[PDB]
């Protein structure tokens, strides 16, 4: 509580910055008021970062290749350009899949054009065509190729669209050019938009005239779940236990055939609104498929989402939903009874990219834990509209927070546990506050659904109550 | 389902029957997967020599490279100076990737800033971004000095760092006296080690080019040591320790070990240790400059010989036995200090370990990869141990380095069956270790997938990986290890011999089948 | 048959078809072997809980013990003194076994002599053997001093070492001034650590009992350090280094690190380093005496407090964070020297490593065995890491030590599921790890066979061994490792976390089956 | 070379000792003269060691439990007494076997009575009976027990023979009491004798009245091969390629049933004369079975032994011997052609126990290498009678050599290679002379037969020509 002291903290943190940076960053920090549903009057987001302030944001290439296109297992993704971008992003995101890597699955592999000075000076369209030929020769079981753009291609004027068209006509193969150069936009969000547009333009409509697929009234498609440590899998089983048939999965453990079959489903269950809202809306306009957002973080949100989803179908689906809820009730009740006493009353500050800073609040509250501060790297204002009603009164909200701001806020608020990325983990561990990686789940999980809830509680308990946190001060100091 | 007393993570909870049935249904219904026999036949084909010829005929496609881009090395070089902020002029995604990479390797905070250039800068350049970023960085994080590198965006656009920084100083954004060294680090030229070389050369230029009138060689009675791109903190520590026991005054340039190994005592230190500006300014007064990794510090050598007028010795990386000896005697000759008894005793202990482990070490076949200097040092040490290198790969190597490596290989009968590959990636190496199977690989974490592939062919075809190099992501605290000098040679020898012994123990653990050779004493 | 280009040793050349046919014919024709189904059923029975009750009902039979006899520890203690020859009064087979044991552990020459008592001495005693042996040893190998221990033969016969040595000096076999300390070390009492304690107590008595008149406590401004039975040279080194950075004058008693790590430079040194006679004579003048391993130096403590009048602190083994801190503060209080910044930084780095690895360390289950002090130190450190001890075994432990260990276990929730076993051997431990499976074992080389047995039950039932302790016979140069202090804690933590990670990597290496969790980053 | 120089060296090394020790040790060193047939006139052996001179010799328990009884896989060997003896000798000898350890095989296991003070004072016969009962309960598939005596049992008034008799009658089991206390004799040789006598008295005659075993004219028994690194196996295959049936091998990979079947064979092929001559002679007197010594070290000795063994049988056996020799000729010819050029002219000094110091000379000569000095720990005068003719002129012979003597002799002679045990390995490695363990084969092998010859050459080449031996001197000293 104590909104006024939070505003005083905000101003005190702001005092260090220069005039222009001061006034820019003042708009991106806010004190939450749950009654406010219009976050534009309270917080500004989706703007360019201030130079030299150590932001956490990524680039559009990370949004497109790293997030959306990369998880597709049966397609080969060429990081077209210099060698760094593919190397730093190779296998850094735990998008789980089932396949034989190097034969019919290529997710953890780094394909790149390895640009040199001659390619910068004289262009790389011919090199792109030669690379496509070599990929066809060396990986015959591939079912499609994507060409993900890095900065030099956008700067030097290479026409990858024409190369993709000619080579796709030549080899009768799907070649998707993505203009995902890193200087476009201000974060990974424009990467999401560009990848969605590429999916729409080059992949989605390939089976519009095809009617051989047998459809059922219970066909659904999971959109925006990227199977982080198997998360999507732990969701699908629940949906399969409710009696629904999951045809497609965007894009965790995903295949191009599933994306092609997506326009045949009856309902689109969207988990990450921020990354997949474009394609969900496009599918609604073109095929008439309704979509709905759902949350599988924690037993309460999972039950609410399951009942809301079952409400879209007939009575048998609702009965199956009640059966599933009854079956899984004792497990999460036992998890709560075991772990809530060790977690009750602790305070959490969160800072993640665009969906989780508000999605995981319910799971934390299910264990008797309070979120006092939250923020986003690249969310839009509608995300903050959704965030305000789920956060407590007079809690701190931050957009595109700087490292200095984050450290000062943590030092003042003194939370019991911080959830953020790898670029804050060791900073906050050295100050003696427990930290959980909330992008990759600290190489653990999954966290979605009932099975993931137990892992979530176990991980939170193991990190928050670890004895190591009592030892930072030497006995003679 | 989960049991509250024994909760299972992704492995092995996805091995439950319900999840297996779900995955089988998904694959059979919607993935349109190729038949398993087709997949097996394609895999077997990729294990063959014809696939190896097709793989080595590649000219445009690179698969799983073994290098990075220049600004990463530039950031590593910049972090080695006291209260210095690495500053990358360009797009922010590169800085995010560099920070994540170094965080995962070192398990430590890594500080670096960007000026966040966008399409507007793609049209008009990033001068305003440079001014605002320098002002904001100095005001917020209070560094003593800002070292500026570039992303490929700024390099392709053509931004002039010198003019931009001069205009920043002229317009009052940052003080004129504030040191702002800069270097162009194009990602399409060389690799990360080239970026390290460029960063160091630019910093040394900034601090010494315009003040050489009063410099006299040998005035301060010290020896400059330039480590290059280095990711083992034990290497800095052992260099300093050996120079200390010898009583040799030294000035180590770009020291990042303090800032990369800060204690966890309740406070966050953004800066720690590092080479001071006074040392950089006084460097031309040293007796000489020793370059630890000469094969990626050629520009630095050119500057040091041309301007500081230092006769830089022709020294290899002090790895293994002979090259450490040569480094020690060269340092003794330059400084005039005799080699003490402690170093002789340490060398004798290393020789004793070699004699103790020679029987298991002899004749073993290794594939290996990494940076040129490290690769040649490890190949030399393996030859000294009686080991046989077979596949030697260096993605960022050149032809002269290959010639020197071939010369090293010709001087020992254990290098008869060895081939050096430059410009090849780890897909090439996977083909090589399928077609000409060694006993072990030596490389970074990316080799683990290669290991997996061999297990897929069979237990008898598996090539275990030995984790030496950069980056190491799947093991903890290996960045504290030592590779240079006698201590590093001891550590490498112990790792190699014990990996051999663990492999032998695993192969002979089957009761009544292979356990007749499961000897207690080895 | 052998191929000249690829010659095969026993493994896998006995896996050839002709050898397999020969072995099958031999077994079927002449071995009268039990049927394989009978063997499998007996093995499965031995993995059960009923077999565990029968195993733990043992009163007379010992199977695969985890200790040795006193004269081995006596020899180890004697080797820690300058130019001192360990001399065992008894039969020569014991000396041959001691020398081979220490040779296999340390991979170094181990010098010891025996007077070769035979059946003749079984009725007359070994007085003549003692005289001739002392004379021959002094004449041939020229030691500065001879330390005498006993085998069980001399103990059962009842030879009086004091009278024998006095008569040797009276009859001119060796000079009267030549120092010949002695101790009775019966093999049927205690274990090797008891022999170390007896050897050290007799030596200190010989050098100080009759000259206490002029001794004043604290005159030389030093602290005496007694290590006890110690087989890690890094432990001596780290103790000396920690005492050195603190600026604390110290006198290490029984230092064998020099003679056990001599260089290989073309000459054989029989003696090297070691505690001098002057230090032993001046020990009563120290401020205090600190015992590193109090649970097997009780006789030494009694002598030191009774005669030297030193207030020996109640200190645990300085293993792990808390006990290293307590040791450092006690040393600071005794010496009056503050703890310097370097030790604080090292402690902070250890805490940082703990925070980095806590996620993988948490909740892991370990069986462990070894000597009492080492076992309790490792249990304390594992509790500090959030690990769960389950089976704690100490063959040479006692009831008071078990009570102290139980007190340590009660003070942490991670010790809830832990049981302490004293007087049990490794067959008991094999039953325990079959019936209550931990994640890993921590012990010496003899544990490998237990590991084999688990693999026979199944891959899912295998408990990997982690080699910490004495003796280590199947790995090279592990005797150079460090166990005490912050450096030892860092090494132990790295070993544990990386063993966990290698196990996880092996479990997830199956392509298209378990490799979905074969992450690059952990 | 230069006989008088060797005698001068012997006297110079002798000068250090006291008069009594000088006088005793002068008799144990000699200069070889191949014309001499009676070795008693030049060298004295099988005497007590001088006290405190650091001899290499073991004890009678090592000779009995460690060497003879221990290799028997299906019997349980109880090291009766204090705990040290069984612990130091557990799995220290690479006597290879096939079995399931802990179920029907127990070689690498340490069974002991773990004597305490109360057992010393009040005796341990009741403890022995209780231990036997516990062994029966916990190891039901065991096929016999031996009780190996350590020093206190000989010293105290314990009667293990009566306990063995009563327990064997009660449980209908073979229990062999072995009075192998370490203070008996002067070395492991008396251990060999005592173990042979125990075998004769308690095991050998159990099937004298049994005639169910079908015998053939080609039945043979291997005696004195302990399957070190599989050596015995590599011998047996040759004998079975020759057409002979190997009923038993003593005691490498041995079983009690094979020992019981031994009196049914037609010929006893003895490899180690020193340890098994007693039982071979006893079998000759009691059953009429002839025995012959043979050597499988190196192709020359192997071929000579194969032909000599062939001469004992009919024409088909000799034809098969010639077939085996012809089959294996190219392999060892290739081994020689590869390795002899790297080994020709090198000088070897050897010091081992009872048999190998003269057995392995032929294999060394097959590679063009010269043995200049040899000696024995515990061999008898007949072994030296064989060695004198096996060794070259003016070569050094030493019996029960001391560490000082061995070091001085090596420092003067300066051999290229030394063959000895683990207690000299590191001493001689520090001086910079290559060393090969000739008891345990440096954890390599096997060396017997044609297959073992290749391993022998490879090992000698790897150790002699290793680069490490060129690096002992620092370049600045
Ligand atoms: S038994 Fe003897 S010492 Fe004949 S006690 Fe010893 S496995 Fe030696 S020279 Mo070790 S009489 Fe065997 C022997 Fe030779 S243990 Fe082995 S190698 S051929
Ligand atoms: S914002 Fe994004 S990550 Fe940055 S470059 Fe641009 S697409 Fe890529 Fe790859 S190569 Fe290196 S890291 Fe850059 S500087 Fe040239
Ligand atoms: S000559 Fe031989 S090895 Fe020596 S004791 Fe005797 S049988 Fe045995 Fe075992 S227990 Fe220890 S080592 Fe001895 S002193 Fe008492
Ligand atoms: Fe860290
Ligand atoms: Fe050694």
């Amino acid at each position: 509580m104590s909104r006024e002291e939070v505003e005083s903290l905000i101003q005190e943190v702001l005092e260090v910055y220069p005039e222009k940076a001061r006034k820019d960053r003042n708009k991106h920090l806010a004190v939450n008021d749950p009654a406010v549903t219009q976050s534009k009057k309270c917080i500004i987001s989706n703007k360019k970062s201030q130079p030299g302030l150590m932001t956490i944001r990524g680039c559009a290439y990370a949004g497109s290749k790293g997030v959306v296109w990369g998880p597709i297992k049966d397609m080969i993704h060429i990081s077209h350009g210099p060698v760094g971008c593919g190397q730093y992003s190779r296998a850094g995101r735990r998008n789980y899949y089932i396949g034989t890597t190097g034969v019919n699955a290529f997710v953890t592999m780094n394909f790149t054009s390895d640009f040199q000075e001659k390619d910068i000076v004289f262009g790389g369209d011919k090199k792109l065509a030669k690379l496509i030929d070599e990929v066809e020769t060396l990986f015959p079981l591939n079912k499609g190729i994507s060409v993900q753009s890095e900065c030099p291609i956008g700067l030097i004027g290479d026409d990858i669209e024409s190369v993709s068209k000619v080579k796709g006509a030549e080899l009768s193969k799907t070649i998707v050019p993505v203009r995902c150069e890193g200087f476009r936009g201000v974060s990974q969000s424009l990467g999401h938009h560009i990848a969605n547009d590429a999916v729409r333009d080059w992949v989605l409509g390939k089976r519009d005239e095809d009617t051989t697929f047998a459809s059922t009234p219970y066909d659904v498609a999971i959109i925006g779940d990227y199977n982080i440590g198997g998360d999507a899998w732990s969701s699908r089983i629940l949906l399969e236990e409710m009696g629904l048939r999951c045809v497609a999965q965007w894009s965790g453990d995903g295949s191009i055939s599933e994306i092609e079959l997506t326009p045949k489903v009856k309902l689109n269950l969207v988990h990450c609104y921020r990354s997949m809202n474009y394609i969900s809306r496009h599918m609604e306009e073109k095929y008439g498929i309704p979509w709905m957002e759902y949350n599988f973080f924690g037993p309460t949100k999972t039950i609410e989402s399951l009942r809301a989803i079952a409400a879209k179908f007939d009575e048998s689906i609702q009965k199956k939903c009640e059966e599933v809820i009854a079956k899984y009730k004792p497990e999460w009740e036992a998890v709560v009874a075991k772990y809530r006493p060790r977690l009750e009353g602790k305070r959490v500050m969160l800072y993640i990219g665009g969906l989780r800073p508000r999605h995981v609040i319910g799971a934390y509250e299910d264990l008797g834990m309070e979120v006092v501060g939250t923020g986003y790297e690249f969310a839009h204002n509608d995300d903050y509209d959704r965030t305000m009603k789920e956060m407590g009164d007079s809690t701190l909200l931050y957009d595109d927070v700087t490292g200095y701001e984050f450290e000062e806020f943590v030092k003042r608020i003194k939370p019991d546990l911080i959830g953020s990325g790898i670029k804050e983990k060791f900073i906050f561990q050295k100050m003696g506050i427990p930290f959980r990686e909330m992008h990759s789940w600290d190489y653990s999980g999954p966290y979605h659904g009932f099975d993931g809830f137990a892992i979530f509680a176990r991980d939170m308990d193991m990190t928050l109550n670890n004895p190591c946190w009592k030892k930072l001060q030497a006995p003679w100091e | 389902s989960q049991q509250v007393d024994k909760i299972k993570a992704s492995y092995p909870l996805f091995l439950d029957q319900d999840y297996k049935d779900m995955l089988a249904k998904k694959r059979d219904g919607f993935e349109e997967k190729y038949p398993q026999d087709k997949i097996d036949e394609v895999f077997q084909w990729t294990t063959t020599k014809e696939y190896q010829e097709l793989n080595f005929q590649r000219e445009a496609l690179t698969v799983n490279p073994a290098k990075a881009c220049q600004p990463l090395g530039a950031v590593l070089c910049a972090l080695g100076f006291e209260k210095t902020m690495p500053y990358v002029h360009g797009s922010q995604g590169c800085v995010a990737y560099f920070r994540s990479y170094f965080n995962r390797h070192f398990r430590e905070p890594v500080s670096c800033v960007s000026d966040s250039m966008t399409e507007d800068a793609a049209v008009f350049g990033g001068q305003q971004n440079m001014k605002d970023g320098l002002q904001n960085c100095k005001a917020t994080y209070k560094p003593d000095m800002i070292a500026v590198s570039t992303t490929c965006m700024a390099e392709v656009i053509g931004d002039d760092l010198n003019a931009f920084i001069n205009n920043s100083k002229k317009e009052g954004f940052i003080p004129d006296e504030f040191p702002v060294p800069f270097a162009h680090t194009p990602s399409f030229v060389g690799s990360h080690v080239t970026g390290w070389d460029n960063m160091f050369e630019g910093i040394a230029r900034y601090f010494t080019l315009k003040s050489m009138d009063d410099k006299v060689v040998g005035s301060n009675k010290k020896i400059n040591i330039v480590p290059g791109f280095e990711t083992y903190l034990g290497n800095f520590r052992v260099i300093k320790r050996m120079l200390s026991e010898m009583g040799v005054g030294y000035s180590l340039l770009s020291d990042p070990e303090e800032v990369l190994d800060t204690p966890a005592d309740g406070q966050f230190r953004m800066y720690a240790g590092g080479t001071t500006q006074e040392e950089m300014k006084d460097a031309p007064n040293a007796l000489n400059t020793v370059l630890l990794q000469p094969w990626h510090l050629e520009k630095t050598k050119k500057f040091v010989e041309g301007t500081w007028k230092h006769e830089v010795p022709k020294l290899n990386i002090p790895m293994g036995l002979d090259w450490t000896d040569e480094f020690l005697m060269k340092v003794s000759e330059i400084s005039g200090q005799p080699i003490p008894a402690s170093l002789t005793k340490e060398r004798g202990r290393l020789v004793d370990m070699m004699t103790d482990s020679h029987t298991w070490l002899h004749g073993k076949r290794f594939a290996l990869w990494g940076d040129p200097d490290f690769v040649m040092g490890l190949v030399k040490f393996l030859l000294e141990l009686g080991c046989e290198p077979v596949h030697i790969l260096c993605h960022n190597g050149n032809k002269r380095w290959k010639k020197a490596v071939d010369a090293i290989l010709a001087a020992s009968p254990y290098g008869k069956n060895a081939t050096v590959y430059i410009g090849k990636d780890l897909w090439h190496l996977r083909s090589l270790v399928f077609t000409d199977k060694p006993d072990f690989m030596i490389g970074n974490s990316y080799g683990k997938f290669i290991q997996r592939d061999t297990l897929h062919k069979g237990k008898e075809f598996e090539v275990p990986l030995i984790r030496i190099g950069f980056p190491i992501f799947d093991r903890h605290h290996l960045h504290r290890s030592t590779t240079l000098g006698y201590e590093g040679a001891m550590q490498i020898l112990t790792t190699l011999v014990n990996s051999i012994l663990e492999r032998l123990d695993e192969e002979t653990r089957g009761m009544q089948a292979t356990d007749y050779n499961h000897d207690l004493v080895r």
